[PDB]
DNA sequence: TCTGTGCGGGTGATTTTATGCCTGAT
DNA sequence: ATCAGGCATAAAATCACCCGCACAGA
């Protein structure tokens, strides 16, 4: 019959009515007291279903929440009674949680969908619902943001709003394109550095920004390549507060002949060799922090000051220029995330996530038929094998 | 094995669980209208920091600290009386702010203890107000270590408009609420003369308020209540007939229903009346509700008449309901049934001890300060001799016996020492060998070491000036606070001041309308 | 409405739950050998001030506090954690004291919040050691305004004296428990030699140790999981066949059972195993554990042989259990299956490194310490110069930069100054226009509001010896810590006196025994 | 058929095994780790029972727990299979809590046994065990208090342990027989004033111990009461640190020619007169306090002091003295009060409530049989009202 | 060649009693 | 004339899913 626990609309055409799926009593709640009561409907769900690929045919019919879902929506399951125009909402709308265990039961609810109801897949009847994340409370306006992405654009939009650059006293200042192009290359090589600490170490790859750049004819006399490593290594023991020791060698070799500079250090107690061999000269990393420090090799001398709005302060490096302009405009900022739909009012959840006039949604299609349930056979399968080499491969593409 | 009779047995058991449900579970006082549940709740939650003008906190942080210090009873049940407290349709005023879902008049369910944030409301802040000034009694927790107030210091009369409902052994009560501009009116009327009647004090407050509006309907049960203490009011929702411009065709629209009534229920039940065929006329029943407020939309049959089938729903749903008033309160210790002039004299008692119990407190401090402030500026005059005898001496302590030896000649100070007569500012603890005797100052074994703690910026020219203006300030508040326990008319023209400005400062309006039959 | 693909929604959904798992629920660190959850209801209990020493503390509180602030996930599941570090037979080293009802070896479970007491043990201080001293990284909250730390600097060697046990996705840890006084002498020949091969480090670790004793049957399976990391073992259980004086008849004691093994069921299998008829010669079956240990009863029928039946309950009933190991644990934020010398490879760096981040600490607050006395030791040879201008100022600012603007002289104290040659003692962000030039002294801004906050009881003739003692002692602690820093033989030299310190303080026996096949 | 959580004994002879009831898992799980597991028996209960009295005898047996306890006993239910032989432990012990949620089921739990099979009450096979209740650790010694009387009798006697009460210098101290008289008299005399407290107020009454006494010869001339009453007034002034005015008044009668003197005092501003008549001076409550002050005006001139053990402390009153010896015994002591058998360790409830040799044990019997379901029938009953008589009277009583 | 079971750290839900006064349905 | 329900503080319990690895039973 038709459950208890659901909260149907007063529109009985289908095509004009939709059906959203939530994660409790909790979310449930919240979702009754803002929708429309005219033509959208509420489904509860108890929690974590069963997966379908690992249970057989008679373990699944006997389950009670497969039952309700199944019966909520009336088209029927089988073959012998699977007439799939009996269908009483021509929307079904996805509307879990924003964490990682939001993130779980969307994959067994779409694993459910293509393994069991095909057609209902392939004629577009499945939305996603995307709830916000961010709420953001500057003094008096607030805003919400969709992602991290948003939100670092949001965060650098707001450092940038006062950037008065003053190289030295009586010179014009910078503002508007130069300073945003300057900071998004920075924070692009920074990012860069950061991927690259598990084989040279960080404070040795930040100290080559500000060197003389080297190049590849540069390797063919021994003074010019000592006095570089020699300039490197004076001052990284000058600048060092966790108590290390820098050296330097030469390392003259006989067949292709170069000269390449060989770094060494001792952290804790033990030694470890940084070879910077013709590989990391002639490599796309080298070019990337040679390019930044064309640009930031000079451009502050002294009396150097910045202003955002109207508090001036002196600074000496583009980093700390950079700290203080960050550090002055996190002073009156609130910020919340989210992590249920528990968590917000029946007016808040309207006017974001179900107002069908400003509201953003997507829906699922297939691309490929044969290379669709390839994935779902290695992802929700029986064997252990295949998904333990489809994680570990995706980890060293990240890093 | 020593034999015992069964009837001792079931008599000493079953008393010493019947007391403790009256005094310690249920029942509210009559000073602060609260039960034992309430009290630990607000009192852990001024305790963290939880004001109304910061940020919003967790509920469970909350929940925990009151289980883990305070109440070792449960964990549900605690949770449960925090959202009685944030529902707009449940109390007349609230006293918990709360954020985020905590359920419906549709009988919705709240939230879990993860999802919801919660702070104290404003007018929760004159509960307790001057608490750490002692003005009430503390008591022991289950196992020591920790004190909870015995009463709330409260400014605003609680009982009256919020209410009360418990079930105890033998007994139980059922308050309604009143409105805070009325029960403020007839409390300075009260305080204006002593013997007012029951009649007189009636035209001030007409009768209960509810949060729901509504209609009551019928003034006979209200003034029954008034003088016994028992009595019975009925309450009416509001609704209309209304007709079409072209057609003939009525509907009925409901604006407003009943205290204590779930909504989704009466419509089911109005649903299965019609199924049923027990009410002739309804060929459509819907709910469109929307932001502006209730509209409920019922359908008339063109054959039938609007204004019989409004007559018979009253008759029949629950679009007319009843309440059984009757009042107890614990009343110095034990229960008692009161009437309405009962509760208001029990409230200007409970702030004439507040008053007497914070001035006393302010003028030992205030003496207390005075006393030092003297010692203070008695040894900047004497600056060299001071430092002389501070460097001939070997240890501290030695230095602290040589101070109090001699006596020390007074100079640019007599004048200051002088305008303090009639020994108004001395601590009522202080010897008479002590003090100012002839020119010279005798000093004391605290006022010792007040010297041997002063730091080397005080010898500035800017400080002493402000220490002689804090004197002065002292010896004035010293004045006023004598002033105000000498008499006690002034004791109750300071009472008055603080109750028309809670008046000004919480108003409302009046929200349900009381007519006759 | 902009469409999506099927496969990449299912492939970026699937992945962010798989990581968060693997690396923030399950799979402990190698260098600590703790998870999550278990690090901040430590961290909880550590800030409370629950010691070994003092009283019992409920653990509603603890559960309150760990949920309230720094783990928002359930309720039940805290609690269920607690109470496996205080169980006997679950743990080889306890972590948690406990006094109640904390369950038993027959399935009983244990009692609810609000009846057990807990605190730390002494055994956990060792693990928290040298918190306070910028030793390791502390990361943010769910919702910021609190600090958890990143990793524990433990003294004591995990995830070898006691196990660990997961289940995450694609992966799960199975770690058996060993010795402490094995692993530090293991520990110990590591650092006498880095080159000790699989073969020369197992003549001090023979082998695991369960805390309920038993017998370990078999060697084949030890060696291979401690050169890959994986590999099976037996449990036996422990029992003997004894004969009657005068009598024939014979009975079975058994005096203990293996690890993992509840004893109600294995009671209720022998008994079911007899009514089925598959095992013959059982007549009876009791339990009389009492209090000096563990005894089970099992009578022998005259026409049967008690050697045969004891062999036959080896290979039927749970008597003898399996053991299967398999080593991952987490290594620079990935998992990686390692062997014995990968594990006691991870301890030794991570002590390096906690000593030479306490050392820095140490030193940086000392050289501040001496430079603040030596600011206050100049200004009491000048007293009377240094009165007469803080006298003849207005404000204490005018009067702080009346003190910067001229140098001082010198007096008294140039032979304490003298011996702390060679910019020993002087801070590292100090310039080189401020200190000790000629015969004159310079102060600060800092070091000129230290004098206008000194008490007036410091010109005794007691204190100063007191400020010179100290600044002797300060400059010989500087001494000793740059000799700390400057080599790395005594860098392992401090190692090693704090392991054989652990080991004398917290030495055991071992329990179980190995023998062959 | 037989229980699942009932955990048996080995012994299968009744007349020699005894069955224990408590209250849940968590006392459960605590008793049965600490029994004989030869002859002593486990049930836990699941709350409060039915009220047999307020339900009818259908209600009765669809209930679960009363089911449970009826195939537990193995007696039977009713009048055709009620044959009271077959039962199967001649001992049956109820040990509930020590709280007062513990009272309440220990109420229904004896009014099912006497209104479903009284032989079993008459024959005497129902006891009630008596736990402990408080945990003293005076250092290094530890001991069990039963109620509150025997605390008090406790921290009497570790208060007066060292007992040097000097009157005067170069004289004879009081010490063992005078001292706890002493103590107990004055301890008896404050404890009847603090139930005086509802009609006269506490300041006054303990002012006239120290005054010189009444008579009723006394009252027939003026000058004599008019001093008495001016004397009393004058250093209530004096040693009052409230801010409280006292006056006082003659009030001359002309029939039954007597002279009351009146008592005046203001409070918060309110006035009220406390007349002492003629029915005070000759009460019993009078004499007390004189038999009291005959042994007490006088006793402690100048230069007086006390020592307990080691430390000598001047004292000027006998209250003050009594302090100080109350609060030096309280150093180094640590109480705790148990609330449950949950809170216990298995070891210590055996030692205690379940050895046979060191158990104190009540056994219950009837006295009159018409005068008990009397009082079933007023206690547990429908009406409310001799309910509500009954425990109004009762707390009269005690005041 | 299948089918349950138990180990630990996560998600979600649910029923049965005492005690008093008033109503509606049977 | 009898029975059941809904109003606020107190007691006590229990069951269904995801995730890998080894073993007993059928
Ligand atoms: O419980 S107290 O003594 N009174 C609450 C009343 C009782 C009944 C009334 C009420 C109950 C339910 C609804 C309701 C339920 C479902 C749907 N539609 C409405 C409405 C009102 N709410 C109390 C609790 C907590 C804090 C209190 C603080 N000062 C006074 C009383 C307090
Ligand atoms: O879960 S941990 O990773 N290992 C516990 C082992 C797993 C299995 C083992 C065990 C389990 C059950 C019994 C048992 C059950 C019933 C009857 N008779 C015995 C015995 C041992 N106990 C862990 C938890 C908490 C704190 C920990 C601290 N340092 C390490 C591991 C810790
Ligand atoms: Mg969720
Ligand atoms: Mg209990």
């Amino acid at each position: 019959g038709l459950p208890g626990k659901l909260a149907d609309c007063q529109e009985r055409d289908p095509a004009l009515s939709e059906l959203y799926l939530v994660e409790g009593d909790s979310a449930g709640g919240s979702a009754k007291q803002g929708r429309n009561r005219k033509n959208q409907a509420i489904l509860p769900l108890k929690g974590k279903i069963l997966n379908v690929e690992k249970a057989r045919f008679d373990k699944m019919l006997s389950s009670q929440e497969v039952a309700t879902l199944i019966t909520a929506l009336g088209c029927g399951i089988g073959r012998d009674e699977y007439n799939p125009d009996k269908l009483r909402y021509h929307s079904i709308i996805i509307m879990t949680d924003a964490d990682v265990d939001g993130s779980h039961i969307r994959t067994l609810l779409l694993t459910f969908f293509y393994r069991q109801m095909p057609e209902i897949v392939e004629r577009g009847h499945v939305y996603i619902a995307q709830p916000p994340l961010y709420k953001v409370k500057k003094g008096k306006q607030e805003q919400y943001i969709k992602d991290d992405e948003a939100m670092d654009q949001y965060q650098i939009s707001i450092a940038l709003d006062g950037a008065t650059l003053h190289t030295n006293a009586s010179a014009p200042a910078l503002a508007g394109e130069a300073l945003e192009k300057l900071v998004s290359e920075y924070n692009a090589t920074q990012k860069m550095i950061n991927r690259m600490e598990r084989r040279y170490p960080k404070a040795m790859l930040k100290e080559l920004i500000y060197q003389p750049t080297l190049t590849e004819a540069d390797l063919s006399d021994e003074q010019t390549v000592t006095r570089w490593v020699n300039a490197l290594v004076s001052e990284l023991n000058d600048k060092e507060q966790h108590g290390s020791q820098w050296k330097f060698d030469v390392h003259t070799n006989a067949e292709q002949n170069l000269f390449e500079p060989i770094v060494r250090v001792r952290t804790h107690g033990v030694d470890t060799d940084y070879p910077l061999d013709h590989e990391f000269i002639t490599g796309g990393e080298y070019r990337r922090i040679c390019t930044l420090g064309e640009k930031l090799r000079g451009l502050l001398e002294e009396d150097a000051f910045i202003e955002r709005g109207e508090r001036r302060q002196p600074v000496a490096s583009f980093e700390q220029a950079l700290d203080w302009l960050v550090k002055e405009s996190r002073r009156g900022l609130s910020i919340q995330r989210y992590k249920g739909l528990g968590e917000m009012n029946p007016e808040q959840l309207w006017e974001t996530t179900m107002d069908p006039e400003s509201r953003r949604m997507l829906r699922v299609t297939v691309k490929d038929a044969i290379a669709a349930d390839q994935l779902f056979t290695t992802l929700m399968g029986d064997a252990v094998e295949p998904r333990r080499a489809f994680i570990e491969e995706n980890a060293l593409k990240a890093a | 094995i020593t034999p015992v009779n069964i009837e001792e047995e079931l008599k000493s058991s079953y008393l010493d669980y019947a007391m403790s449900v009256i005094v310690g579970r249920a029942l509210p006082d009559v000073r602060d209208g609260l039960k034992p549940v309430h009290r630990r709740v607000l009192y852990a939650m001024n305790v963290l920091g939880n004001d109304w003008n910061k940020a919003y906190k967790k509920s469970a942080r909350v929940v925990g600290d009151v289980i883990g210090k305070y109440h070792p009873h449960g964990d549900s049940a605690v949770y449960d009386t925090i959202v009685r407290m944030a529902q707009p349709f449940s109390l007349r005023y609230m006293l918990v702010d709360g954020q985020g879902n905590f359920g419906s008049i549709d009988g919705d369910s709240a939230a879990a203890m993860r999802y919801t944030e919660i702070r104290l409301a404003k007018i929760a802040h004159e509960l307790m107000a001057d608490l750490e000034k002692e003005t009430v009694d503390f008591v022991d927790n289950y196992d020591g270590t920790e004190k909870i107030p015995d009463v709330m210091p409260t400014k605003i009369p609680n009982l009256l408009v919020n209410g009360s409902s418990g079930i105890a052994v033998g007994m139980a009560t059922n308050i309604p609420p009143h409105n805070l501009t009325e029960v403020i009116n007839g409390c300075l009327a009260y305080i204006d003369d002593e013997d007012i009647s029951i009649e007189g004090l009636m035209e001030h407050i007409p009768g209960p308020d509810f949060p729901t509006a509504a209609i009551i309907n019928g003034r006979r049960g209200i003034e029954e209540a008034y003088r016994t203490g028992r009595g019975k009011v009925y309450i009416r929702a509001r609704a209309e007939v209304e007709v079409d411009a072209k057609t003939g065709r009525e509907t009925i629209i409901v604006h407003e229903i009943p205290y204590q009534v779930n909504k989704a229920r009466l419509i089911e039940k109005i649903a299965e009346l019609v199924k049923e065929k027990r009410v002739e006329g309804i060929s459509a029943l819907r709910d469109e509700s929307d932001k502006d407020g209730m509209r409920i939309v019922i359908e008339v049959k063109r054959d039938a008449v609007g204004e019989v089938v409004l007559n018979n729903l009253y008759s029949q749903t629950q679009l007319q309901v009843s309440f059984g008033i009757n009042m107890v309160a614990l009343h110095h210790g034990q229960p008692k049934i009161m009437n309405l002039k009962d509760i208001i004299a029990a409230f200007v008692r409970h702030r004439r001890e507040v008053v007497t119990r914070r001035t006393i407190f302010e003028l030992r401090k205030a003496r207390d300060r005075a006393h030092i402030l003297e010692a203070l500026a008695v040894a900047l005059a004497n600056i060299d001799p001071i430092i002389e005898l501070i460097r001939h001496a070997p240890t501290p302590a030695e230095a602290k016996t040589a101070l109090v030896a001699n006596p020390w000649q007074l100079g640019n100070v007599a004048a200051m020492l002088e305008r303090a007569g009639d020994d108004a500012a001395r601590p009522e603890w202080l010897e008479p060998e002590f003090g100012v005797r002839d020119g010279l100052y005798y000093l004391t074994e605290q006022q010792a070491q007040a010297i041997l703690d002063l730091r080397l910026q005080k010898l500035t020219g800017l400080e002493h000036e402000k220490l002689l203006d804090e004197y002065k300030e002292l010896l004035d508040q010293i004045a006023e606070l004598l002033r105000i326990l000498g008499s006690a008319d002034r004791l109750m023209e300071v009472i008055r001041e603080e109750l028309e400005l809670v008046r000004e400062q919480f108003g409302d309006k009046r929200r349900t309308e009381i007519t006759a039959n």
